[PDB]
């Protein structure tokens, strides 16, 4: 029951909820459902947390992302 | 690989701990504390480890539980 | 030896400051270490039994009474 | 904002040091030396451990997020 905060390179902010065990790949899928496959296709997504790139197969709980900071989604 | 986001230290520690606990007891014998701290690049001076044994296992149960371990080393 | 005696010692290990209680986030840890059922829904139900007012803490007294009557 | 840091030696002594969160580890060692003596706790011989990690001289003490109910271990080497 965790909430990720996402910023795009168009100064847009938004929130995605997922379970701790769901992977970065599923975060990308949820971003795509929320923002569209035209502009945020899963394949083209790079998720950047604290200046480094999140890895598709890793459960999100494993990064211990504080809800204070944000994840940047780049394409 | 230089840009790959790293695991949170607490989650790496959880993984190590569970690995030393193949029966999923929730704890390790306190004789394994040295090995677990060395695997996690924590200070392993013998007398320091004996202070830590006593901080973590004040009741003298002879075991190190995961909760107290993460709380001391990876809060 | 009464299982309650070991339960007290395990509980005290999660409460090294002798508050007499633990954050309810550690109830799962304690129940696991004591070979008590730890299905998430069972944990949640017993949380509400032990902490009916929603303070977020588990007192030692009610803990021992629920699991070692 | 002042933090009171409890120190424990590995030959079984304890004492406390008051200092500001922006002050560095170097200042903590200097306060330990003033408190316990240049003889037995010279600054250059001090090695300070928190959360199983060695504290670095140039680092503001706040970065280690020291808990008042915990302690820093002092090793003299």
């Amino acid at each position: 029951a965790v909430t990720i905060t996402l910023k795009t390179l168009q100064q847009q902010t938004f929130k995605i909820r997922m379970e701790p065990d769901e992977t970065v790949k599923v975060l990308k899928e949820k971003i795509e459902a929320e923002k569209g496959r035209d502009a945020f296709p899963v394949a083209g997504q790079k998720l950047i947390y604290a200046g480094k790139i999140l890895s598709d197969d890793v459960p999100i709980r494993d990064y211990r992302i504080d809800e204070k900071n944000f994840v940047v989604v780049m394409v | 690989m230089a840009l790959v986001a790293p695991e949170a230290p607490s989650e790496q520690a959880r993984r190590v701990f569970q690995t030393y606990d193949p029966e999923d007891n929730g704890f390790i014998p306190d004789s394994l504390l040295e090995d677990v701290m060395k695997a996690l690049d924590l200070v392993s001076d013998p007398e320091y480890i004996n202070l830590m044994k006593n901080k973590l296992d004040p009741e003298g149960l002879g075991i190190i539980l995961l909760g107290p371990f993460l709380q001391e080393f990876f809060p």
